[PDB]
C-alpha cells in the first residue's frame, strides 16, 4: 500500500524532527542570523556552504551532516566548473529537495532532518535575504522573514511573529531570536551570521567573548 | 584570416574577413568566421576551418543548454571559463596542426557602468585567457597589422558607427599587407562580416553598410 | 494501461 | 494480478494529478500561450525545450522536472547530432510517452504527472500550432486548440470551450485563459509564450510589469 | 503452475489485442496493400522494414513500435553485413517469432501485439506476395491472400473471404479492404502499398488527395 | 580521378570519369564513382577505391535508416552533417594514405525558390564542409583543370542539357591535361557517368546521351 | 605465383601454378593454390602461403555456416562482401609483410542470361574489390605476363575446353618470363591445377587433361 | 521437494512432445532417411549439422531450432579448431544430452523437445549408420534401425517394426516411412537424406517434382 | 504457448 | 642443428644430431632434439633451445589431453593443425630471436595403403605447413647439406634399416660441411638420436645400432 | 530425471 | 516496524556491552590514563591511534579490534595526505560515530562495542585532555574528567565521582582508577598512558615491574 507506507514514513520523520533541539534563522540589517540551541562544542548545526550561502539543520546529526557534506561538494564542483557567482542558494535548495525526496521514497529509513538554506547578496550589492526550508519529503518553502526548525516550532514561531522587525540591528535580532527560542548562555548557543558586508566569504561565527558582549 | 574586435562607448563590434586558403590557393571567397553564439556574445575563430566551425557550434549549444536547465544565462565569467575549457581540450590536436583560436566579444548586462560594459577576451592554444583593457583585439595571420592599425585609428572611435568604420579599415590594412587575408572584393561584391552588440543584444550588420564603408576607404586611399 | 492503436 | 495493479496504479497517479494546481495552453495568433497558477517565484512549471518546442506540466514537481531535464537532454543531443530543424515537437512527445509508459509499468510508483508538449512553426514559415498531451501511463493525444492539465480540469475546459477564438490576440487569449483558469495577479501566475515571430528561440516569459500591462 | 500462468498470460494478451483498431493486409496485382483504421496523424501502424519487406501491427503502440524499431535495426545490420537482397521477409518473420516467444515467457507482461510481415518480389522479378502473421506467443502462420489483425477479426475476415479477388487492381483492392474493414475517410485511414513495380524501395504511402481519388 | 558537379536553373548535375590506376598502370576502365545515395542526393567520392565505395554504401544506409525510424528524411543540413562526421572519422586512416574526399550534390525540396534549390557541398580531409556558391565544384587529381574549364564554360549553362554538356566537356579537359583521369574511350565505348537531380528526384543519365555529347566535343576539337 | 581465371561461353575456368619459393630457393614443387570453396565458387590466393591457406579454409567455413543456419546460400554479392571483409581484416599484417590477395571465380545461378553467368572478382590489399568485365583476370608475380598473353589469346576462347587451353598457355608464358612461377615439369609429371565451374557446379580438372594440353603447347613452341 | 518437481517437469515436457507432428529417421542402403510431417514451407524440422551428421527434432519449434543453431555453432567451431573428420555424430549427441539435462534442471521450463542425431560413414568408406535419440531430460539412446519422434510414437514404431528391411533402396524406405507415418503429399512432407555416396556434404533435401517421382 | 512443430 | 626425416616402405625414421652452441662456443655435447610426442608421431625442433623443448612438451600434453577427453586420438590432420597453431603463436617471439621450427613425422593408422602411411610435415615461422612428397625433409643450419645428400642416397632406402643408415649418413654430411652441427664423437661415444615409427608405434633406436652405422660410414670414407 | 549409468 | 527493530537492536548491543570487562580512562596531571581489566597477555583493549590520540574499547574483541584497525588506517592516511598535526581526536571520534551508526542501521548485527577516544595537547603545549565516548548506535558524548566502559558502569562511575581529583599525579590516578574499578595485580591489568610530556608519540604502556612499582 503506497498510502500506508507514505503516512508511516511521514510520522517516523516528523517525530525525529520534533525530537531535537530548535534552530532559528532570521533576516536582519546586515544579512541573516542563525541561532541554534547547541550544547556540544564540537558538533555543529550551522555551516558555510558557499561564499554567500549558509545552511542550518535540525534532526539526526549524522544525516544532516551527510547533507552538509554533499552540499559543500556540490557547490564547490559547480563554482569550479562555471564560476563562484553562478552558484546560488536557489540551486542548492533545489538539490537538497530532490535528494531528500529520493531518500524519502527509496531508502529504508527517511532522513529525520529539516533544512534551511540561506542566501544574501554579494558585496556592495543590494537584494533581500532569501530563506528556503526543505522538509524531509522533498518539499521546499520560500520564507520572507524567518525559519524555525526542530523541536516544538509553534511557540518560537509565534514569539518571532510578535518580536520580528525588518532591518533590526545584529544585537536586536540576537535578543529577539534568543527570546523567541526560549519560549541560554554562550555555553549552550551556536550563533553565526551571513554578514552581507564581507567582501567574499559572508559566513562568520560569533562565539566566546564577542558573543558575550552581543547578548 | 583576421578577426578584429573593438569596444566603443556603449557596446562592442566584431568583424572578420572572408577568405579561406590551402597553401597559396584561394579556396573560399565567402566564409563566415564570426558567429552570434547568444544574445550577448559573438565568437570569431581563426585557424583550421573544421575545428573552428565546430567550436563555435558546440559552444553555442552549451551556453544555451545551461540556460535552459537553470533558467538564467551564465555570468560573463562562466562563459569565459567554458570557452577556455574547450580550447584547452583541443590542445593535443592543436599540436598536431589542428589549432583553432577564439576571440570572444560580449556585452555584460550585469556590469556597473553601461558605457563600459563591453568585453573582449582573447585565448591562446593552452586555454589561458586574458581580458583586454586597451580597447581592441585581433586574431589570425593579419592580427599584427590589424592591431598596429587600430592603435593609431582608435582615438577616432566615439560611438557604434565610428567603431564599425575603424574595424573595417583595420581589416583593410591586414589584407593590404598579408596575402592570406581577403580584402573587400569590389568585383563580386563580397565584404567583411560584422556583428554589433550593445544593451539591446547582438545584431548582424547588414551587408550594405559594410559595403559603403569599404568604398569610402578605397576612395580615400586612391586619392 | 494505455497507448493502444 | 495485472488488472488490480494496473487499476490501482491508475488511481494513485490520477489522484496526485488532481492534487495540484492547473495549467492551460492554448493557440493564439502569435503562437501558443502557457498560463499556469504558480505561487512560487523559483519553482516553474513551464519551460523551453528546443528552439520552437515548449513544455508545460502538472503534478509532482521533482518528477515533471526530471522529465523536463530529460527532454532538454534529448532535444539538444539530437539537434547537435543531426541539426536544429530536425528536432520536432512530435519526436519529443513520443519520447515522453515511451518514458512515462516504462515508468508506469516498471518503477515502484507511477509518475503523478501530466505533460503538454507544444510546437509552433519556424520564422517566416506558416503552419498551425500543435499541442500534445501525454498522460501518466504513456497515452498521447493530439489537441487542436487547447490543453488543460492538473486539478479539476472540467470547469476550466468548458469555460475555454465557450471563450476560445482562433487567431485571438495575445491580450484576448490571456484574458480568456485567466478567466477560464479561475473557474489571480502577477504574483500568482506563470505566463510564457511560444512567439512564432521570433527568429530562432520562440519561448519567451511574460513577467512583472509587462505581464501587468497585458492583464 | 506452468498451465495457469500460460493460460492467464494468453488471456491478458488476447484481450489487449481485441482492445484495439483493426488492420488488414491483402495481395493485389501490384503487390500488397495495407489498410488500417488510424485516427492520429503522427502515430502509425504500417511501416517499411526493408527494400521489399513491409510491416503492420495491432495492439499496444509503444510495444509494436518497439518491435518496429528492432526489426528495422535487424534488417539494416544484415543488409550491410551481407547484402540487401539477402534480407528476406522470412528471416524477419522468424526473428519476430523468437522475440515474441521470449517476451511471452520471460518478461513480466506479454506484448499485447499482433504482427504481419509482408514481402513482394524484386523489380522486374516474378513471385507471389508472401504474408506472415506472428502472434503474441511466438506462433507464426503463412497466409496466401490476406491477414486481419486487431479488434474483432471475424466479420472483417469473412467479408474479405467473399470479396477477395486475386490480381485485383489497386482501386478494387482498396474498395474491398475498406468495405470489409467497415463490417472511413482519408482523415481516419492509414493506407500504404508494397508496390512491386518500384525499382528498389517498394513501400509507398497513399495519403491526402491521391488517397481521396483512389477511394 | 575527377568528379564535377554543377547547378543549372532548376536542378543539379554530377558526372565522373571511369579510370582507376595503381601508379602509372591503368587498372580499371569502367569504375563507377557517382552513386545515388537517395532520391534527392548523389555522392561522388575521389580517393582510395575501397574507402570510397565503403563511404558511399554506409552513408546511403544511414540516410535511409533514419528515414525508416522517423518517417521523414533528414533536412539537407542534417545529411551534410552526417557525411561530414563520417569524413572526420576517417581522418587517421587518411593520414595513413587511405584518404577519401566526397562531393555531395542534392536538391533541397524545402528551399524557397525552386530555380535555385540545387545544392553542392565539398569536404576536406578534416570533415569541414563548404556550400559552393560560384555554381560548380569538382574533386580529384583533375579538379583544377575541370574548375578552370567550367569557370569559362559556365555562362552557357541555361537548363538541364546544356549543364550536362558543360559537365562532360569539363571532364574532357581534366583528362586532356592529366593522365590519371580517363577520357571518353571511343574504341571500347566507355563514357563518363552522370546523374541528374531536379524537382522529381535523381535519375541516371543513360549512357547514350553521354556518348553523343562526347562525340560532339571530340568532333568539335578535331576541326 | 600466378593464378589466371577466364570466363567462357557458359562457365568459368580457374588455373594456378605449383611452385613456392623462399627467396631464390625453390621450396615446394606441388602446392595447390586453387580451392573449391563451394559448389559454385573457387578461390585462388597469391602471396604468403600461411595467410593464403587460412583465408581459403576460413572463407569456405563461413559460406557453408551461413548456408546451414539460413537454409539458402548467400547471393554472389554477399559472398563477395564477406571475402572483401576478410581481406580488409588482414591489412595490418599485409603491411607487416604477410600479404595475401584472393581472386574469386564463381557461377551465378541467379543471373538472367546463363551464357554470361560467369563471374570474376579481384581484390586489393585494402579490401576493395572489382568485378572484371574484360573477360579474364590474374594474380601473383606473373600476373602481368599472363594478362598480356590472354589479351591476345582470348578471341580463341569459345567453350570450356578452348578456355582451358588458353588458361594453361597463359600460365606457360607467366612462367616463361618470371622465375617465381613454375612451368609444367615434364620430368616429375607436375602440371598446373585447374577448376571448371558451370551450370552444374565446380569440378577439378583431372591431371591427365592438363598434361595433354601442356604437351600440345610445348610441341607447338619447339 | 526434488521428487515432485522432477515428476512434474517430466509430465510437462512429455505432453508438449506428444503435442506435435511426427518425424521418422531410418537406415537404408544409401545412408539415412528423414521423413517428417510438416505443412509449412519455411519452418523446417530436419537439418544438416556437419559434413556427415544430420539432425531431426520434434516439439516446440523455437527451442529445437535453438538447439539446431547451437549444434551448428559447436560442430563448426570444432571442425575449424581441429579438423572436419574429427567432428563425429557421437560428440554432437553427447553435447545435446548435457545441454538438455542442464536446461531440464536449471531453467524455469524444460525444453519440450525430442532430438535425433544421425551419422553415416565418409565417402568411399564402409560403416553402419548410427542413430541417437536425445530426450528432454538428457537421456541418450543408441538406435540400430530407426527413430520415431513426437506425437503418438507407438503405432508408427510398430508399423516400422513390421515393414523395416535393411539395405532397402531409397524408394522402398520412403514408402515404408510414409506408410508407417500415416498409422501425405509433397505439400505436407519434409524429406531429406544423409546420402553416404556424396563426396563431402552428405545431407540433401528431396523436394518438389523429384520427391513426387520418388513417392 | 505456441510454435509447435 | 640438423634433423632429418625420411619415409621408407612401411614406416618413417627421424634422426637428429647432439650439439648446441652459443656463437662459436660448443655448449652442449648430448642434447636430445627428437621427442616421441605420442605412439605414432615424433617431433624434432630446431632453433632456440628453450622454445624448442617447451614446444615439444606442451604439444605432447595437448595431443594426450584431447585423447583422454574424447576417447580417441585426433586424426593426423588435426595433429598437424594444432602444431601449426602453436607455431603461429610464437611468431612475435621468433621475430625477436626466439625462433623454433618443428618437423613432424608420423604414421597414419587410418591411411589406405600401409606401405605409404608414413608422413612428413614441415613448418615455417609463420605457421604454414606442407606435406612432403619427395620422401624426405630436414630442418636446421645443416638442412641444405642433408637434403642434398639424401637426394642422391635415397634410391638405396628399401626398408627400416637402410633408411636408418641413410639418415645417419645425411647427418654425417650436414656435420661435415657445417660447424654448428655435431658429428659422431668417437672419443666420448655420443651419436645421433633416432626414432622409428611403423605399424606398431614409435620406438627409440638403441644407441648401439647408431654406433655401428656411424662406424661403417667413417670407415667407408677413409 | 535420466542419464544414469 | 522501525520501532521494534530499533529497540531490539539496542537491547542486543547493550547486553553484549554489559557482558564484558570494564575499562576506565581519566585525566591526570601528565595526560590521560587508561586502566582496563584484561587477563590475556596477547589480546589488548587499549591502543595508540595517532601521535597524541589514544583509544580504548569494551565489548566483542573482533569488532572493536576491527574499529581499532579502521581508525589506525584513517589517521595515517590523513596524516600523510595533509600533516600529522592536522589529525585530531575530534575527527577520529566523529568517524567512529558515523561508522557505528551505519553499522547499527545497515548490518545484520549491531557492533556490541563501546569506544573511548582520548586526546592530549602537543609537546610543550597547554590544553586540557579531551575524552569522547562513542556508543554502539553512533552517539558521541564529550567527557570532562573520566569515561567508564563495559560491564556494570554505575559503581565504578560513582567511586570515581568521589575519588576523582584534577591534576592528580600518575600514582594517585592509578590508585583511584584501580580502586574504583574494583567496585587486581599486574597479571590482570592493562595500563597505558597518553603522556603529554613525550615529544611526539604520547602513548606509552606501563607493564611488568614498572607497573608493579606504580601500584
Amino acid at each position: 500500500s503506497p498510502e500506508q507506507a507514505m503516512r508511516e514514513r511521514s510520522e517516523l520523520a516528523r517525530k525525529g524532527i520534533a525530537r531535537a533541539k530548535s534552530v532559528v534563522a532570521l533576516a536582519y540589517a546586515g544579512g541573516v542570523l542563525f541561532v541554534a540551541e547547541n550544547p556540544s562544542r564540537s558538533l555543529q548545526k550551522i555551516s558555510e556552504l558557499y561564499d554567500r550561502v549558509g545552511f542550518a539543520a535540525a534532526g539526526k546529526f549524522n544525516e544532516f551532516d551527510n547533507l552538509r557534506r554533499g552540499g559543500i561538494q556540490f557547490a564547490d564542483t559547480r563554482g569550479y566548473a562555471y564560476d563562484r557567482r553562478d552558484v546560488t542558494g536557489r540551486q542548492l535548495a533545489n538539490v537538497y529537495a530532490q535528494t531528500l525526496g529520493t531518500i524519502f521514497t527509496e531508502q529504508a529509513k527517511p532522513y529525520e532532518v529539516e533544512l534551511c538554506v540561506a542566501e544574501v547578496a554579494h558585496y556592495g550589492e543590494t537584494k533581500r535575504p532569501e530563506l528556503y526550508r526543505i522538509t524531509y519529503d522533498g518539499s521546499i518553502a520560500d520564507e520572507p522573514h524567518f525559519v524555525v526548525m526542530g523541536g516544538t516550532t509553534e511557540p518560537i514561531a509565534n514569539a518571532l511573529k510578535e518580536s520580528y522587525a525588518e532591518n533590526a540591528s545584529l544585537t536586536d535580532a540576537l535578543r529577539i531570536a534568543v527570546a523567541a527560542l526560549r519560549a541560554l548562555g554562550v555555553a549552550s548557543l551556536e550563533v553565526a551570521v551571513l554578514d552581507a558586508n564581507r567582501p567574499r566569504r559572508a559566513f562568520r561565527r560569533i562565539t566566546g567573548s564577542a558573543l558575550q558582549a552581543l547578548l | 584570416a583576421t578577426i578584429v574586435a573593438l569596444k566603443y562607448p556603449g557596446g562592442v563590434v566584431m568583424a572578420g574577413d572572408r577568405r579561406s586558403t590551402q597553401g597559396n590557393m584561394i579556396s573560399g571567397r565567402d566564409v563566415r568566421k564570426v558567429y552570434i553564439t547568444d544574445d550577448y556574445t559573438a565568437t570569431g575563430i581563426a585557424g583550421t576551418a573544421a575545428v573552428a566551425v565546430e567550436f563555435a557550434r558546440l559552444y553555442a549549444v552549451e551556453l544555451e543548454h545551461y540556460e535552459k536547465l537553470e533558467g538564467v544565462p551564465l555570468t560573463f565569467a562562466g562563459k569565459i571559463n567554458r570557452l577556455a575549457i574547450m580550447v584547452r581540450g583541443n590542445l593535443a590536436a592543436a599540436m598536431q596542426g589542428l589549432l583553432a583560436l577564439p576571440l570572444l566579444a560580449g556585452y555584460d548586462i550585469h556590469a556597473s557602468d553601461p558605457q563600459s560594459a563591453g568585453r573582449i577576451v582573447s585565448f591562446d592554444a593552452a586555454g589561458g585567457w586574458n581580458i583586454e583593457e586597451e580597447g581592441y583585439q585581433a586574431v589570425g595571420s593579419g592580427s599584427l597589422f590589424a592591431k598596429s592599425s587600430m592603435k593609431k585609428l582608435y582615438s577616432q572611435v566615439t560611438d557604434g558607427d565610428s567603431g564599425l568604420r575603424v574595424a573595417v579599415e583595420a581589416l583593410y590594412d591586414a589584407a593590404d599587407d598579408d596575402s592570406a587575408t581577403g580584402g573587400p572584393d569590389l568585383v563580386r561584391g563580397i565584404f567583411p562580416t560584422a556583428v554589433i552588440i550593445d544593451a539591446d543584444g547582438a545584431v548582424d550588420v547588414p551587408e550594405s553598410r559594410i559595403a559603403e564603408l569599404a568604398r569610402a576607404i578605397i576612395e580615400s586611399r586612391s586619392g | 494501461t494505455g497507448q493502444y492503436l
